[PDB]
């Protein structure tokens, strides 16, 4: 079987799964064993919730079990509280031909006790430690700007609808919409200014950014450091796209090293490319230690 | 046929509607003209809640009829 | 001024105007019965400048049934000086006094609104005459038995400020066409909202600069989106930029005078399904008085025939108009009774109208109002016998429903849940209907403490009960207005968390359940529990002068959560973040500003330094968890720990530094000011203003303001005295030295590190304290940061300024409330719970009731009845179940539903948790079988069983025999 029919054969059953998130606790009480970022907001939660919420989550458990989208370019692999359809986890890999090509990125998903009238909560946890934006709707403090996510006034064919918004597309919405091929023109304004030497000299840059950003956070941190939800699974995608994520960064390194025309972005690729190189030889080190999976 | 949609906070609403249309396209056109979702409306006309699935002729409502278009408060 | 401490939620209903103007206003009320009780009970809490009250008839065993200032000690005295003493404590700010001359033409021209009650024909038509003559401003109410009546007579010319009460909607322009019909199209395709025929103004225009501060232009709807304003080829080209805002126009209306109007009445309607009843209620109360003068001055005994018979005859030779002789009859049968949820209501509406007399605000009632509520009869009627006095408190009453619907009532067992406004009024409405003073009782619970600004429409508290309970000091308060109430009172909140208390045993006694809250959660909560017990419950709420009541009826309504209201408005990130245009905004991100500064930088430290252990616990602690909470520790005890008041003041400059010029700094940096997209319109236009750093400047009391509060905050985080000296502030702040800003383009070590850096140098010695915002205390300097905060973003960015008034509306959440609302919606509760007690169970008998007394608009509608499924040709609604007895086994349960029921159970759910799914792990699914489902939810839910829960429920998705998803009722678990 070619390598992109074994991938598809092998992450298709691990799409959605559940895991101990919550365990039991003395005085009546329970402690997280992951990391989850709305813990609090959870806590405070408490057991308020609305009648439809139950019905709504068994539908939108029920599609997730078949209808999470799956291909060798991009993937998403969510993971629910064995006790609680409400608290999740989601790792989306980034799809083919952008920067964030073949790197995972981790989220952390809330319903609220409104849902599905309020939109559910979602934040990024692969940030870097606050330190990396690696895009204009993604925040370096792990908030997600999505129209979809909104009930405010706006436009009834965008905003947050009760009946018609669920989790899929919300997950399909980032999948497509955020991690594009070029993040620099998400920014409104800015995307009128492509196709102009200035414009495409500023996406260079923003590209070179994010190619070391998740060099390192997206595929390093993760190798070394996977969350206990998705270790598996991680482990699996790298061991099995080891080459291309190798020839992709390949590939990247060279086309920093192209000449640039104005000096102000020439020396911020020379330095991203020296950085790149610098994580590149690290997730190097890294790769041949994985041990294959069974 | 006209009739006249009045909120409770007191702003008068003009639509077109025909003998025969549904509650359903009445709070559609409700929605162009205000916004609020078809769900969260609340028409009440001559003591009686309207309610999806019906049609005007059932109501009774002709022309010029005024509708009052309530809501729910959280106050207390 | 306006003592805003006390007028605080009353302000944002009524306006710094309207309360000036009602302070200059002298009210007459003439007759102290229940109606004129509650109408002087709300004009006093209102804030009027003084009221008189006046009354002739003397105290007797009839006045007990609404009369809660009257005891029996009081019969034989005058109603007027009896209840003064009391009506005065009410406000201190209001001069009461009593009188019992004579109304003479003197007497009454020193009084801006005279309000008459039980007041004759000839007194009615002679102070009616005098008072339109003389510009007084006069309101006629009357109640009889289960019908009302009221008039309003405001003047030959009476000018209306603010006809609706709504505030101006302002919209964004993006075009406005040159043309002799120019037409003004709004951003993006928003909707403007905008009224057809309304009046707006211009400002920040560019091209059609004479449109600034333009006088109002009347406009024309043509679209949800799109609006003309008339001929624009007389101004210059548009282009770009531009607010137009709703300006509310003054209306100028003529009253008839009684006279005149009683030939020629203009009914208000208040039950659209009775559009006829307020023609024939104006003839049988206008022949009333006649009968009264044909009958030695005595009303129609209660459900009497010969009587009804005389009356209605006297009302066929009254008047030659066709009349529902059966409303007629049942109008004369008892008209002499008298009850208390119908008093306060009328009282509540007649004291809005007595205040729009006053303030010249909100549209009067034009100009009768006719109300009536026959459906709190039974069906078959009262026999006469049954209706006769027994020499009891409540005669007025049992001349209405008869002796037999008193003992019903003595019976009876309600819970109110909150003890508000709306709890304190239905408490009041109770213990006058006697409602649980035989074998019944009466609940009442609530969490909250009595605060100085509950006063103002909070009736039963008084002055020196502040930090009392609620619910303890309104069942002590409700004790004394009726001794024969049984009340018992709990300082608990209603939740998952106090089921010890309100189990399913107490649930299980109860008739029904008033809900008084002012939250969704709770509401939602209490229907889930009025379902499961399957009692009845009625719910009210309450929006400044808007209110609402739904009646929920066991196996007949839907529920609570049935509908859906509208989500709670948020805001973008962005917005929010980079590019705000509202003081809304800037508010909001004040308050997060606040959170996070004060309190979020803190707790860490604090916990650090109360628990020795806090280190070890938080080392276990997984991902980076541990780090980032160690490196915010050390952040606040050692990097930004201020040793002196100097430091607080350097930090907050240095603060206020970051805030308002370096950010700034920094994104104009990232977005130029003169960005032009590529078609051409530039990136800071339309709902993106640009913004512009500021210049520190000591003199500018904003400024100044800012620093002050911020770091006396922060000297009170860390423990430091405050210097609350305006000087010496200003000296201190001007020696600070700002560091130039440029605009820009192992874990286990560290975490040892750490700990061992706090160990050596941080001091556990320090009062590191979290602020808890506070908005209703003005020695605290909450409030000025807030203001301060928000207005300076808001000068960043170029948005009009707020004052602290609205600062507190936006930023504190503050819910507008009036009395007279409450009223209204708590007597409409009222006659609701009467209804339910009686025992009726058909649609058309129960009424949902909206209200908003702005316009005046009163209207009802039948509650829904509940959804019908089908599951196998079995029909089922939300209040219908399984029940499932004895211990099992997941296995057997399981087992259970798919032999008994042919259901195939794909997921269990108990509440928030999941006993079982299709999904779930093959290991995790065998070791729950062969459990029995006590022990399955205590290991699910991650919390023991309590012994007094003896049920659980159970939601499950189901499939039947074909394979297809079907919707079933709950499940109810009954506990061995
Ligand atoms: P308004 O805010 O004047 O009246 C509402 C009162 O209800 C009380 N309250 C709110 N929420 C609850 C719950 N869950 N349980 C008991 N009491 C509640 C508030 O404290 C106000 O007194």
């Amino acid at each position: 079987k070619s390598i992109e029919q074994r991938y598809l054969e092998l992450m298709k059953k691990r799409q959605f799964d559940t895991f101990d998130m919550i365990v039991e606790s003395d005085n009546n009480s329970f402690r997280f064993v992951v990391s989850h970022h709305f813990e609090k907001m959870v806590r405070l939660a408490g057991d308020r919730y609305h009648p439809s919420r139950v019905k709504r989550l068994a539908q939108e458990a029920v599609t997730l079990s078949t209808s999470l989208p799956l291909s060798f370019s991009s993937s998403v692999f969510v993971r629910c509280d064995t006790d609680r359809l409400d608290i999740m986890k989601v790792l989306i890999t980034g799809p083919a031909d952008t920067p964030y090509a073949n790197g995972c990125f981790e989220f952390d998903v809330f319903f609220p006790p409104d849902y599905p009238n309020q939109p559910m909560l979602i934040n990024l946890e692969t940030t870097g430690r606050h330190s990396v934006r690696f895009n204009p709707n993604l925040y370096n403090d792990g908030k997600v700007c999505l129209s979809v996510l909104n009930t405010w006034h706006g436009r009834p064919e965008e905003k947050w609808n009760a009946q018609t918004s669920s989790f899929l597309q919300v997950l399909v919405s980032i999948q497509s919409l955020i991690l594009v091929p070029e993040p620099y023109f998400n920014e409104p304004g800015f995307e009128r200014s492509r196709g102009s030497p200035s414009g495409t000299n500023s996406s260079r840059e923003y590209n070179s950014n994010i190619y070391q950003a998740c060099v390192r956070w997206a595929m390093l941190e993760q190798i070394r450091s996977p969350s206990q939800c998705f270790k598996d699974v991680i482990h699996k995608h790298f061991w099995l796209k080891r080459e291309e994520i190798c020839a992709q960064i390949e590939g990247w390194i060279e086309e920093l090293g192209k000449p640039q025309y104005t000096e102000r972005a020439s020396r911020t690729i020379s330095f991203n490319s020296m950085v790149l190189r610098r994580h590149y030889r690290h997730l190097r080190e890294e790769l041949s230690k994985l041990k294959p999976p069974r | 046929m006209q009739i006249f949609v009045k909120t409770l906070t007191g702003k008068t609403i003009t639509l077109e509607v025909e003998p025969s249309d549904t509650i359903e396209n009445v709070k559609a056109k409700i929605q162009d003209k205000e916004g609020i979702p078809p769900d969260q409306q609340r028409l009440i006309f001559a003591g009686k809640q309207l309610e999806d699935g019906r049609t005007l002729s059932d109501y009774n409502i002709q022309k010029e009829s005024t509708l009052h278009l309530v809501l729910r408060l959280r106050g207390a | 001024d306006i003592d805003e401490s006390l007028y605080s939620r009353q302000l944002y209903v009524l306006g710094h105007d309207a309360m000036r103007r009602m302070a200059n206003s002298d009210i007459l009320l003439s007759g102290l019965g229940g109606l004129g009780l509650e109408i002087a009970k709300n004009v006093i809490l209102g804030g009027v400048k003084s009221i008189t009250l006046h009354d002739t008839a003397t105290c007797g065993l009839h006045d007990l049934s609404s009369q809660f200032y009257l005891t029996e000690a009081d019969i034989g005295k005058n109603r007027a000086e009896a209840s003064c003493a009391q009506l005065a404590e009410l406000n201190n700010y209001v001069r009461t006094v009593s009188h019992t001359g004579p109304l003479t033409e003197e007497f009454l021209r020193k009084f801006r609104v005279v309000v008459l009650t039980n007041s004759d024909g000839e007194e009615q038509q002679r102070i009616a005459k005098f008072a339109h003559e003389n510009g007084i401003a006069l309101i006629i109410a009357e109640t009889r038995g289960l019908f009302a009546k009221v008039f309003c007579d405001f003047g030959e010319s009476f000018t209306i400020y603010d006809q609706d009460g709504t505030q101006p909607i302002s919209t964004m322009i993006a075009s406005i066409t040159h043309d002799a019909q120019g037409v003004v199209t709004c951003l993006d395709e928003t909707r403007h909202g905008f009224n057809d025929g309304d009046y707006v103004t211009f400002s920040e225009v560019q091209g059609m600069q004479e449109l600034n501060g333009c006088q109002p232009l009347k406009i024309t709807v043509l679209g949800p989106y799109t609006f003309s304003i008339g001929d624009t080829s007389k101004f210059g080209e548009y282009k770009s930029g531009g607010v137009a805002t709703q300006v509310k126009m003054p209306k100028t209306i003529s009253f008839k005078p009684l006279a005149q109007a009683t030939e020629e009445p203009e009914f208000l309607i208040s039950d659209f399904a009775k559009l006829d009843s307020p023609a024939t209620l104006h003839v049988a109360f206008n022949a009333l008085s006649c009968y009264r003068k044909a009958h030695n001055g005595a009303l129609p005994r209660p459900w009497n025939e010969e009587d009804a018979n005389s009356f209605l005859e006297v009302v066929r030779a009254s008047s030659n108009a066709e009349v529902d002789e059966k409303l007629v009859l049942q109008f004369a049968k008892i008209c002499s009774g008298n009850t208390c949820p119908l008093d306060a209501a009328v009282g509540g509406i007649v004291a809005q109208e007595v205040l729009k007399a006053c303030s010249g605000k909100f549209t009067p009632i034009y100009q009768w109002l006719y109300f009536d509520a026959l459906e709190c009869l039974p069906t078959e009627g009262v026999e006469e016998a049954d209706a006769q006095p027994v020499g009891s408190r409540y005669d007025s009453q049992i001349a209405i429903f008869g002796k037999k619907f008193q003992e019903k009532l003595a019976d009876s067992k309600w819970f109110i849940v909150g003890a508000g406004a709306i709890g304190c009024e239905l408490l009041k409405n109770f213990g006058m209907l006697g409602l649980g003073t035989g074998n019944g009782q009466i609940f009442v619970t609530d969490m909250d403490l009595i605060e100085k600004s509950n006063l103002n429409r909070q009736f039963l508290f008084r002055p020196h009960d502040v930090q009392k309970p609620k619910s303890m000091t309104a069942a002590d308060a409700i004790k004394r207005m009726n001794p024969e109430v049984n009340v018992t009172a709990y300082e608990l909140r209603v939740g998952a968390e106090t089921e010890k208390v309100f189990s399913e045993d107490f649930f299980g006694k109860l008739d029904g359940v008033a809900n008084a809250l002012d939250n969704v959660d709770a509401r939602i909560y209490m229907d889930r529990k009025c379902i499961f017990n399957r009692i009845p419950l009625v719910e009210t709420g309450t929006l400044g002068t808007l209110g609402n009541v739904q009646v929920i009826v066991p196996f007949a309504t839907e529920s609570y959560s049935s509908s859906q209201d509208p989500p709670e408005k948020s805001i973008p990130i962005c917005t929010l973040k980079n590019f705000p245009n509202a003081i809304e905004h800037t508010l909001q991100w004040a308050r997060d500003a606040f959170e996070g500064v004060f309190k979020q930088s803190a707790e860490n430290a604090a916990q650090y330094i109360a628990d020795p252990q806090f280190t070890e616990r938080i080392a276990k602690l997984p991902g980076i968890q541990p780090l980032e909470i160690l490196d915010s520790i050390k952040k606040a005890l050692i990097d930004d720990k201020p040793k002196s008041f100097a430091h607080c003041v350097e930090w907050a400059r240095l603060y206020w530094e970051d805030q308002y010029v370096n950010q700034i700094k920094q994104l104009l940096f990232n977005f130029p000011p003169d960005q032009i997209t590529s078609s051409g319109q530039p990136f800071w236009s339309g709902p993106k203003r640009c913004p512009d750093p500021l210049v520190f400047d000591v003199n500018d009391p904003m400024h100044l303001d800012f620093i002050y509060a911020a770091a006396n905050l922060r000297a009170e985080v860390y423990g430091i005295e405050q210097v609350r000296n305006r000087e010496t502030i200003a000296e201190l702040v001007q020696k600070v030295k700002v560091p130039e800003f440029k605009p820009r383009s192992l874990d286990q070590d560290r975490v040892d590190k750490i700990i061992s850096e706090l160990l050596k140098n941080a001091d556990k010695s320090s009062k590191i304290t979290p602020l808890e915002f506070e908005k209703d205390d003005d020695s605290n300097l909450h409030m000025d940061f807030i203001v301060a905060c928000s207005n300076l973003r808001a000068a960043n960015y170029k948005i009009p300024p707020a004052d602290r008034h609205k600062s507190k509306l936006i930023a504190g959440k503050i819910i507008p409330a009036i009395a007279t609302t409450t009223s209204v919606l708590s007597g409409l509760a009222v006659l609701e719970v009467i209804k339910l007690i009686v025992g009726h169970r058909d649609l058309v008998k129960f009424k949902n009731g909206f209200a908003n007394l702005a316009l005046p608009f009163m209207a009802f509608s039948e509650p829904l009845p509940a959804a019908k499924n089908t599951y196998y040709g079995k029909e089922w609604t939300l209040w219908d179940r399984f029940e499932v007895t004895g211990e099992l086994s997941l296995q057997e349960f399981l087992n259970y539903f798919e032999e008994n029921e042919k259901l195939k159970i794909t997921m269990l759910s108990q509440g928030v948790s999941m006993l079982y799914s299709f999904f779930m792990p093959k290991a995790k699914c065998s070791e729950r079988l062969p459990l029995p489902m006590s022990e399955v939810v205590r290991r699910v839910s991650k919390r023991r069983l309590e012994p007094h829960e003896r049920s659980l429920v159970f939601e499950i998705c189901c499939n039947d025999v074909d394979g297809e998803d079907v919707e079933v009722p709950y499940v109810r678990y009954t506990l061995p």
